[PDB]
């Protein structure tokens, strides 16, 4: 009866689900922390967040020390170092900061601490794909997305050249009187980037015409930009993003066959981690590091009964 | 002479008639048969001995180098260094020594002949796969003329396919026994599990077979019995600890093939 | 039209784990976009609505073009010009790239390569359930339920 608690808790299912239930508790608390007004003194929820990330970092140091360049090979361990290091850079600037106290809570150090504190949740949500990637069906898709992002890169480069070669003469025609600033880069990449995604900026086309926003831009030459935007949207939307559908479409089956096997192989290294993790999730791991192989056991009888099973299978082979 | 001159079909005949490999291999028969240039040799074997004419201890430094991690080869242990340095100079398993010899000396037809008649053959296929694969990796880096990494790979993939085909053979006859073949201690190959020996080399068709993906699905359950247990009763029993006591479990007749702690 | 109706459910039940990944990408843009743009909030249930709401319609065409670059001129929402709001065009750029170019384009490839086996299965499931459909009409009385 007390062997049913030891039997239940040391199963890797129960270590896994116990760990992800506390991880979803970590994300729910961390976005209640992030979305709601930050104050000078951290709330109750925020110390639970810092407790999770601190003791989680302790468990990752224990998992590296019990060889570093092996651990950096997984793409969800490079994201763990950046998540943990940039969290405490964010918590260093949040907590160890000058108040300069006002009704306005914005000081230049506290704000950057809160923005390295806001941009950091992205790493933990990406870390949810390491959990969503352990079942039979959703594993190959997560192992497949990266294998096709790494594979479409040179169609995305050609789309970026088409993006620049419309972005530069559109500004250059529309905005002749400029001074050198870093807002030139933002506005040559900015407006033609969203045209891939649906926004045609319908009233900004034909800047000379009536029924138009931007009516101050009516200089000589601005009648060219509907033709440049017409050729740009034709090439981008009809050739490039439609050669990308054909690319994924014809690469899908070989990357599904590869990525399925890469998942089935990395399932070994996933399960053999859960034969080693202590039976507590990282907020509750304050005990099992203050406290502190998987070999198969055969009798002498069954080692012989196994040993003439192997010979029979080789001779039948 | 038939071993040095790489006459496979005279080793077939010559042990088929009357020669036992036991009482053939002494320790100077390995030193010899290893340091002879009288046949097709491996030119980069000396590049691996540069980690240190050829002694067996310098050979097992190569073997411990090629099979990384905590692999302890029998030649570097204390008992072999006491029998070495001068009945007891024979080997208890000679074909485990000549499978490694025929893999290091890069003679493939000798290696696929010495593989197919010994005990524990599916482990010798994976040892040979790892040795070939890591010699390929330690030949792509440092060679200029006929690097042979293209040749040593496709020698590891010819043993790594034998391992897969033997496990597909033993899976179809019995499943609970084939999952015992994967994890039993070998005790010749440095007490390494056969499955760990096929993960050290990244042998994906083995780890992605249904024998290893069935054993991993039985280690994931642990003691519990998810064939009849509810999936949600695990989460419920995590949140409600008196629901642990009455769900389901497995007996020691069902936990026999699962390698426990 | 039988196999298509028997096919829609057989592919909704089959794309579920691409839609889950799209929902994680949806949340991981929805939360830092509000968190950057709206620092002064009190806990309400309109936080959930506004973290899921605005990045959900960006899959479907609406880029919210003037709400991007909240600091810039020619913009709606000009009151939101706090420190840090220059990050949201980069987050929306990476979100629309991943969502619209990777995820909804891995979903076209998914349906595209699953279509033929689900048409062959779903055609047989229709031909089988046609039996249970006809044997109901040997039992129904001859009147529409108002009559
Ligand atoms: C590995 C074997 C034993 C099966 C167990 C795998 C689980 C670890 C995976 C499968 C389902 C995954 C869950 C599927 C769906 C979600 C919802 C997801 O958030 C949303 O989908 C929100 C949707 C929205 O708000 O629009 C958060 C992760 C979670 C719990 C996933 C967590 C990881 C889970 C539980
Ligand atoms: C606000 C914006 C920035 C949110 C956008 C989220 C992305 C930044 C996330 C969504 C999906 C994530 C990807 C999900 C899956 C993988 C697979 C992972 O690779 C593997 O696990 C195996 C693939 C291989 O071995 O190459 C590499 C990271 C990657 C691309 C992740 C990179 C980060 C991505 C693109
Ligand atoms: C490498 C291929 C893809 C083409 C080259 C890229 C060019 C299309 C663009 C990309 C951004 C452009 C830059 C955008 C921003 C600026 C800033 C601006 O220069 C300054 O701000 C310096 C003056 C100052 O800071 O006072 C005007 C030119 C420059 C370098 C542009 C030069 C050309 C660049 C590098
Ligand atoms: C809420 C307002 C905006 C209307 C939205 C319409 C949907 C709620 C309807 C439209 C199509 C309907 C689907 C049409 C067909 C089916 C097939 C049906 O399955 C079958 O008939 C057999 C398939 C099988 O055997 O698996 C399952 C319900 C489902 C998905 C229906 C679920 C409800 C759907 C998605
Ligand atoms: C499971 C994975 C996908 C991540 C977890 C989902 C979280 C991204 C989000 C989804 C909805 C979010 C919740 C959205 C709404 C609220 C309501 C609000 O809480 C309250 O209303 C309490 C205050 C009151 O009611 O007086 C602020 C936090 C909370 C729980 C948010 C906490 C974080 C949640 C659960």
């Amino acid at each position: 009866i007390t062997r049913k608690f030891y039997a239940f808790y040391h199963a890797p299912i129960v270590k896994f689900w116990f760990n992800t239930l506390a991880y979803l508790g970590f994300l729910m608390l961390y976005t209640f922390v992030v979305l709601v007004k930050m104050e000078q003194l951290p709330s109750v929820q925020e110390w639970i967040v810092i407790a999770y990330i601190f003791t989680y970092a302790i468990e990752k140091v224990r998992e590296v020390f019990m060889k570093i360049k092996v651990w950096f090979s997984d793409y969800f361990n490079v994201s763990d170092t950046i998540a943990i290091i940039s969290f405490f850079v964010g918590f260093g600037l949040r907590f160890g900061a000058k108040w300069n106290y006002i009704n306005a809570y914005d000081n230049h150090v506290f704000v950057a601490g809160r923005l390295i504190y806001c941009l950091n949740i992205i790493f933990w949500y990406v870390r949810l794909l390491d959990f969503l990637a352990v079942n039979q069906q959703a594993g190959p898709y997560v192992m497949m997305i990266g294998k096709m992002v790494a594979n479409m890169f040179y169609i995305v480069v050609i789309m970026a050249l088409v993006l620049l070669s419309f972005g530069v003469p559109r500004k250059a025609i529309l905005y002749p009187h400029e001074e050198p600033s870093w807002s030139l880069a933002k506005d040559i990449v900015f407006h033609p980037y969203w045209m891939i995604f649906g926004e045609v900026y319908a009233y900004e086309i034909d800047v000379c015409a009536n029924d138009s926003t931007l009516p101050t831009i009516c200089g000589p030459g601005t009648w060219l930009t509907p033709f440049l935007q017409a050729v740009y949207l034709f090439v981008q939307y009809i050739i490039m993003v439609n050669l990308l559908i054909a690319f994924f479409n014809n690469v899908y089956l070989q990357v599904k066959a590869i990525s399925n096997i890469v998942w089935k192989y990395q399932r070994y290294h996933f399960i053999m981690a859960y034969h080693e993790k202590p039976v507590l999730p990282p907020p509750l791991i304050i005990l099992s590091h203050i406290v502190s192989g998987p070999k198969l056991f055969l009798t002498e009888e069954d080692q012989k009964k196994l040993h003439d099973f192997e010979e029979q299978c080789v001779e039948m082979y | 002479d038939a071993l040095v001159m790489d006459r496979v079909s005279f080793v077939k005949l010559l042990i088929e008639n009357g020669v036992s490999m036991h009482k053939f291999l002494t320790i100077p028969r390995l030193e010899e048969l290893y340091n002879t240039k009288q046949g097709p040799t491996n030119p980069m074997l000396f590049h691996l001995i540069r980690d240190v004419k050829i002694t067996l201890i310098d050979i097992g430094l190569v073997i411990e180098y090629l099979m990384g991690g905590t692999y302890r080869c029998t030649y570097t242990r204390k008992r072999f260094r006491l029998i070495y340095n001068s009945e007891t100079k024979r080997f208890p398993y000679p074909l485990n020594e000549l499978l490694i010899w025929a893999c290091l000396m890069k003679r493939q037809v000798m290696a696929r002949f010495l593989w197919q008649h010994g005990e524990e053959s599916m482990a010798k296929a994976l040892v040979a796969c790892k040795i070939y694969r890591s010699m390929a990796y330690e030949a792509k880096q440092s060679d200029l003329v006929d690097d042979t990494s293209e040749e040593l790979k496709q020698y590891s993939n010819d043993f790594g396919q034998l391992a897969v085909e033997l496990l597909e053979q033993s899976f179809r006859q019995d499943e609970t026994m084939a999952m015992k073949l994967l994890t039993y201690e070998l005790k010749n190959w440095s007490n390494s599990t056969c499955l760990k020996l096929a993960v050290s080399s990244r042998l994906r068709p083995f780890v992605a077979h249904t024998c290893t993906q069935m054993l991993l699905s039985d280690m994931w359950m642990g003691r519990l019995n998810m064939r009849k247990n509810s999936w949600y009763k695990v989460i419920l029993s995590i949140l409600v600890p008196p629901a642990i006591l009455m769900l389901e479990y497995k007996t020691k007749a069902e936990m026999s093939h699962i390698p426990q702690s």
